[PDB]
């Protein structure tokens, strides 16, 4: 898994694939 | 904040699970 310093950009990235707020934040909706 | 441990410490998948649950 990923147990390092991911700070926002990454920690929020895992926050997506993880919780995803039941939807999606907004990064690259290609 | 989050980065505090998810940037200065270690961020685990369960720790963020708590960030949203």
């Amino acid at each position: 898994f990923v147990n390092q310093h991911l700070c926002g950009s990454d920690l929020v990235e895992a926050l997506y694939l993880v919780c995803g707020e039941r939807g999606x934040f907004y990064t690259k909706p290609t | 904040g989050i980065v505090e441990q998810c940037c200065t410490s270690i961020c685990s998948l369960y720790q963020l699970e708590n960030y949203c649950n």
